[PDB]
């Protein structure tokens, strides 16, 4: 049977751990103590995909953390679902980094990702089976950049077949909340568009004007983001894990999203979503969602899909349902704002359907798109970037370590060569 | 006496299975568990036929049928459903990968482990069927494993049995609609594998049954598995003929010849007319004649196909019910006396028939309604060539620019492949434009 | 562009005739035809060129020559005007490529009359006003990994030394600890080509040994100095100029040939490149004919090595072996199906609109 692996660092990776798994647990019915407490004889039917088995019939993840600052592995101990973990799972060290790459990729990285892999073996080598890895990391950081880059460059040296999917996070436009992001996340880009099968690339921004126009909360916190990145990255795979009228995974994604190798960059989406005293006012049908769904107050990035084009889409959806209905609207949306959408390639959507959704809903969707809108993000990152190399500015740092100008100037070519890629077809394309 | 192995296959299989199966345990009034209550009221007699269901000394009994998905997510259900004690346990779900949705997997990397535990498997169902082994694969296109593994499995018994009667009941797709974006792709190569090994090999469409959904039995939500009763009740509009007595019996053996003229031409299209609600099951006769004339509307046709573009090569029929063969006659030469209609020059004959006397019958809250009569119908035509040129301008493009390519060969598969399977689909369609001429010198 | 791929066929063999292997091959001359047994279909292939080799006095032969002579020009042109060129092989066993590339120690093939051409123009134009310096790399690649070939192994495993791909921003692609020599005479560079042939790895699948699971790269760098300043001895430049060679696999149907574990890794990887330099050379003659278009450059290794010596003002082709063997025919079909893309019309459409030609 399948199974599926998770790799957290950083900080970011470590506290939406403790909501992801926070959620899972409610979903397949699991608590604090490991212990079983739900109804049906269903959800540990296939809860294999991701947890293993037990002694006193409990359950637990095959979870890994990496983060070297123990700061913040405290916080998850000194938490809600902190004591259902492995403890030898919560890899560790010290001496932080200081929001450097070269501290977290050849330093100390390159020194841990040994004791690292002898936990991943560990927890690998036990599947029956395997389809995949996860990675739930950032840029802008230090470790969730740099550590888990090597991890994912060693892994794929190491399974050439098996699929990794890293669910990152990459910088905002107009607020900065590390002053070099463009650095550090210009280096997981090289060393992640060679070296993934897809990758998930989030943006802070529109889940701020989400929670702040949409959902009309007054004041949320990083868990109220962290709690919709759940969210997105549950209802994927609730096709692998539960039974349907038309069945997926994640290489049907990958590869039915992924036409050119290096075009994996995605953008993602959640549907049904409301103000708590609203849904009053609202029905949970098809094409309420798919109405809701792609228009630009859903998405992950803040990044203008008018603006440009989508190569291909993806909806995973979550109820009883019709499929019918589901074709029909996906028809009629592809006829009625069809310029968005591409000329060579006839039809540019598959779907996923399944017959087991949340616990407090009737109807969900999940979407994921291959889109070019990704450009902007890039344009911007590679102009903030030749804005601070035309002068060396914060240079010497990452260099003191042991690197040199070269590696810097080979991943802006390559990022470069990139957004010429996605600029190939935003144009009118025809005869 | 005479028997027909059954293969599902893909999702699609297996929820075709999940409503056949249930269709065909009601006709012969047989629980789910595998007794027969129905012969404990009778007590005795051949009834619980051995043209599909084998028995046993202890009274139980079980189908002459496998599936296989390479997905337990699926299969695992009916290890344990309502219909879960019947089944063979073997049923062949080592589903340690799925087939990605395409081709490579489903006939090389995963096609491997499995199949010759299926060939066994097909062995040890032959050895105790003393009749024929017309084979039945419910299979598909755009799906994964009903797309290679059924490749691999009909050229591998082309070799191992031969001459018998093969036929696929494969999913066509609809032009415009889809549940896949590289579909072409995992609906070509099949073509170029079943054109050789398969005798004959019907289609559907999706796109067809769901606008039958809201034209005639007035429904516009409906699931999957209220188009399998469909495909089960065409199904049993073709096996009623061996399964019980008849006025004009008709073997499988029949269906392969009087509609396949050339060996490659086998490609040929279904409809089952009375298709009516319960409120409308009323309200109207049901006579033979309007019957007849539904099939060969363009509407209700199971295909999106409009036969008007092309011609009629042959066309076959399967009556049932309390049906008298000039009624029969009349509604036909009625049918012949249409100039919306052009049969060829070679094909004067055009139809062929059958007959059995057991109606159809109800399924508990479905959606037809109880008759006292129904027809299935069967047609080659040249009009679906058209389709088959419409998958070249929904291939061409793709394969020019080299569009989601190197996820198949990363699985093995060589890119020449396409080309060498792509002429020859070519040269299918020029065989579908070249018999449509009425030759005189 | 003039790219301009060309095929060649291999006359039977003597062991051959012996099993009469029927001709599959007709030919018009420009055209190339095909048949099949089964005596109904039929195909027909249209390149620039074609060396119908296989009779001996036919009119219109292709003589080693001939080959050498038809593509010889433009490659010292294009060297001695300053720029690079490359050349692509494509073929398997049975079409003897090792014919064509080197031939025999008698019966002359293409490397050694280049080298030797290279070396008569090279002594002819010494004079003391220039200097022509030339060295030499051959390596290979494997799974999508670089491995030096010219490397005299230590006392070790086969650990074959993987070298690793970066990028100058001034020239761009190149090897870090990439071994060289250099070049006096054709016995020298035939004595390194000869070694480096020998750790280049093949492996006795269905077919026979010597199917290659690398692909083979030589290269060579020659150093034009004649630079002479009037104030005195000051060379204001050196010109640099980048002469390529490859061999490679064929495409290797692994449907047929089941052979699983470490060759069916070799394989694929060998199809991957495959694809990718159709693509390359598709976007070539694209971009060569009036429409800027991206490449697909960043994909493969190989292709990565070559993104200067392939594009701008560098002129290169392709040469194709086949033979006509009745038990080749797939993969025959399949050689001329990997090139047939490059042809100048691909169905191109007309479209002219602009109307400000006044004043
Ligand atoms: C009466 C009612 O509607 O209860 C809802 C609810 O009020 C709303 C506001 C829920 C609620 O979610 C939010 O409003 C929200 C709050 C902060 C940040 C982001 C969202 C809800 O939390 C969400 C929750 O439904 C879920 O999403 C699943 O329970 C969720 N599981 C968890 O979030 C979870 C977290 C910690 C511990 C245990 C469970 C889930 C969703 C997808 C996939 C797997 C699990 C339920 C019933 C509700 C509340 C609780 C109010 C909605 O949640 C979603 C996106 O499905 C928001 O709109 C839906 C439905 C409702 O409108
Ligand atoms: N007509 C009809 N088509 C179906 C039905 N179920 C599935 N399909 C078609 O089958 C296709 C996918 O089939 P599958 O091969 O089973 O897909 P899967 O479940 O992922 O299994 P693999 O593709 O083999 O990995 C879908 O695109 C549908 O169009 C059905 O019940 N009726
Ligand atoms: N969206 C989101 N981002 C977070 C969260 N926690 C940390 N981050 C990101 O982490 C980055 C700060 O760098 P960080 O990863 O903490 O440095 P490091 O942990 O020492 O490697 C910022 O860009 C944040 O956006 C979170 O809960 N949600
Ligand atoms: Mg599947």
């Amino acid at each position: 049977m399948r199974e599926i692996v998770h790799i957290q660092a950083g900080q970011c990776g470590n506290q939406i751990g403790a909501k992801f798994w926070e959620v899972i647990s409610d979903e397949h019915g699991i608590d604090p103590t490991g212990s079983y407490h739900g109804d049906s004889d269903l959800q540990l039917e296939r809860i294999n995909v991701y947890y293993n088995e037990a002694t006193g019939n409990k359950y637990v993840p095959r979870a890994i953390l990496v983060d070297l600052e123990p700061g913040t592995m405290d916080s998850v101990r000194s938490g809600p679902f902190g004591q259902i973990f492995r403890p030898d799972n919560f890899v560790f060290g010290q001496s932080g980094a200081g929001n450097n790459w070269a501290k977290g990729h050849y330093t100390e990285g390159a020194e841990l990702v040994d004791s690292v892999l002898d936990v991943v073996r560990k927890e690998s080598e036990s599947c029956d089976c395997l389809q995949g890895f996860q990675l739930t990391h950032s840029l802008g950081g230090g470790t969730g950049s740099g550590m888990g880059t090597l991890l994912i460059s060693k892994i794929r040296e190491e399974y050439p077949d098996r699929i990794m999917n890293t669910f990152s996070v990459m910088p905002s436009p107009k607020v900065s909340d590390t002053v070099v992001e463009p650095y550090n996340a210009t280096l997981s880009v090289h060393q992640l568009v060679e070296n993934t099968d897809e990758t998930y690339c989030i943006d802070n921004e529109a889940l701020y004007d989400i929670c702040f126009r949409t959902l009309k909360l007054t004041t949320p916190t990083y868990g109220d983001l962290n709690h919709l990145v759940s969210a997105t990255m549950s209802g994927v795979t609730t096709c692998l894990r539960f039974p349907g009228q038309l069945n997926a995974d994640l290489r049907k994604l990958a590869v039915n999203m992924v036409p050119f190798p290096r075009l994996h960059f995605f953008m993602p989406g959640f549907a049904p979503l409301t103000s708590r005293g609203s849904q009053q006012y609202r029905a949970l049908t098809v094409p309420e969602l798919t109405q809701q769904m792609f228009d630009s107050k859903n998405m992950m990035a803040a990044c203008d899909p008018r603006h440009g084009r989508y190569l291909t889409v993806a909806a995973i959806f979550r109820g009883r349902m019709s499929m019918k209905e589901v074709d029909e609207q996906m028809l009629n949306v592809q006829n009625k704002n069809s310029s968005y959408f591409v000329e060579w390639i006839p039809n540019n959507v598959k779907t996923a359907v399944c017959d087991i959704p949340p616990r407090g809903l009737k109807m969900s969707a999940t979407f994921i798109g291959n889109s070019t809108a990704i450009q902007e993000l890039f344009k911007r990152i590679s102009e903030q970037f030749t804005a601070m190399f035309r002068r060396k500015a914060f240079l010497h740092w990452y260099t003191g370590e042991g690197m040199d100008e070269m590696e810097f100037t080979e991943a802006e070519s390559n990022m470069n060569d990139l957004v010429s890629e996605y600029q190939q077809y935003q144009d009118a394309t025809a005869d | 006496m005479r028997e027909c192995i059954s293969i599902h296959v893909g999702q699609a299989g297996v929820q075709i299975g999940n409503a056949c199966w249930e269709l065909y345990c009601l006709e012969h009034g047989i629980q789910p568990d595998g007794q027969m209550p129905s012969d404990k009221t009778i007590g005795g007699g051949d009834d619980s036929f051995n043209t599909f269901f084998s028995e046993t000394g202890a009274g139980k009994h079980v189908p002459r049928a496998v599936f296989v998905d390479l997905e337990p997510t699926v299969i695992d259900e009916v290890r344990t459903g309502t219909y879960r004690q019947l089944f063979h346990p073997e049923q062949l779900i080592t589903g340690k990968e799925d087939a990605a949705n395409n081709y490579a997997r489903g006939h090389y990397t995963i096609g491997k482990e499995i199949i010759d535990l299926v060939l066994d498997r097909i062995r040890k169902l032959a050895d105790q069927c003393t009749g024929l082994q017309g084979f039945l694969v419910f299979h598909s296109f755009g799906g994964g494993t009903g797309s290679g593994f059924t490749s691999l499995l009909m050229e591998r018994l082309s070799v191992d049995y031969g001459k018998k009667s093969k036929l696929e009941f494969s999913i066509y797709p609809a032009p415009q609609v889809s549940t896949a974006v590289v579909e072409p792709y995992n609906s070509i190569l099949t073509t170029h594998t079943t054109l050789e090994h398969s005798d004959c090999a019907f289609m559907v469409d999706n796109e067809a049954i769901y606008d039958i959904c809201r034209r005639n039995l007035d429904i516009e939500r409906p699931t999957y598995t209220n188009l399998n009763r469909l495909i089960s009740q065409i199904v049993s509009s073709i096996t009623a003929s061996l399964r019980f007595d008849g006025a004009l019996n008709v073997d499988l053996t029949e269906f392969q010849t009087n509609l396949v003229p050339y060996p490659r031409i086998h490609f040929p299209l279904a409809t089952y007319a009375p298709v009516i609600s319960a409120e409308k099951a009323y309200h109207e006769q049901l006579s033979v004649a309007e019957i007849t004339n539904a099939c060969f509307e363009p509407a209700n046709q199971m295909v999106k196909c409009d036969p008007r573009h092309g011609k009629y090569m042959a066309c076959c029929l399967l009556y049932r019910g309390d049906v008298v063969p000039k009624d029969v006659n009349a509604a036909i030469a009625t049918i012949k006396t249409k100039r919306s209609i052009q049969f060829v020059d070679w094909c004067p004959t055009g139809f062929k028939v059958g007959i059995n006397y057991q109606p159809p019958t109800v399924v508990p809250g479905g959606d037809l309604a109880k008759v006292q009569r129904a027809v299935c119908m069967l047609s080659n035509t040249t009009a679906i060539a058209e389709a088959w040129a419409r998958l070249d301008h929904k291939f061409d493009l793709m394969y020019a620019k080299r569009a989601f390519v190197h996820w198949y060969v990363g699985e093995g598969m060589e890119e020449g492949e396409f080309s060498e399977a792509r002429e020859d689909m070519a040269a299918l369609e020029k065989d579908y434009e070249e018999v449509g001429v009425d030759s005189v010198e | 562009s003039q790219v301009t791929v060309a095929v060649r066929v291999r006359p039977f063999s003597k062991r051959e005739k012996t099993e009469k292997a029927s001709q599959v091959v007709f030919t018009n001359g420009e055209e190339i035809t095909v048949e099949h047994p089964d005596m109904k279909q039929v195909y027909s292939f249209i390149y620039d060129v074609s060396f119908w080799s296989f009779d001996e006095c036919h009119p219109g032969y292709a003589s080693q020559t001939t080959v050498y002579e038809t593509l010889a020009a433009p490659l010292l042109d294009r060297a001695f005007e300053g720029y690079n060129t490359c050349l692509f092989a494509y073929g398997q066993t049975g079409s003897g490529k090792s014919y064509t590339m080197m031939g025999l120690n008698e019966e002359p093939g293409i490397i050694p009359r280049f080298c030797e051409d290279l070396f008569a123009q090279i002594a002819k134009k010494q004079t003391s006003e220039v200097s022509y310096h030339l060295e030499m790399s051959f390596f290979e690649v494997y799974n999508e990994k670089i491995h030096d070939l010219l490397v005299c192994k230590g006392e070790n495993g086969q650990r074959k030394q993987p070298l690793r791909a970066r990028e100058h921003p001034v020239s761009g692609p190149y090897v870090e600890g990439l071994s060289m020599n250099v070049v006096s005479s054709y016995s020298d560079i035939q004595s390194w080509l000869e070694l480096g042939n020998k750790q280049r790895a093949t492996a006795a699948t269905g077919m026979n040994d010597k199917s290659s699971r690398s692909h083979s790269v030589f290269t060579l760098v020659m150093t034009q100095t004649k630079t002479e300043v009037v104030e005195g001895e000051e060379h204001d430049h050196r010109i640099t100029s980048r002469i390529n060679l490859v061999d490679l696999a064929g495409s290797e149907r692994c449907s047929t040939a089941h052979s699983s574990g470490q060759r069916l890794k070799e394989g694929v990887s060998i199809n991957k490149s495959l694809l990718t330099l159709g693509k390359v050379i598709s976007a070539l003659s694209e971009q060569a004919n009036g429409k800027r278009v991206f490449i697909p450059y960043r994909e493969s290794t190989l292709t990565w090595l070559l993104k200067e010596s392939l594009g701008g003002n560098s002129k290169t082709a392709m040469i194709a072996t086949v033979s006509p063997a009745a038990s080749n025919i797939e993969e025959t079909l399949s050689t001329l199906r990997y090139a047939t893309q490059a042809r100048l019309i691909v169905n191109i459409a007309k479209v002219n609109e602009d109307m400000n030609a006044k004043l």
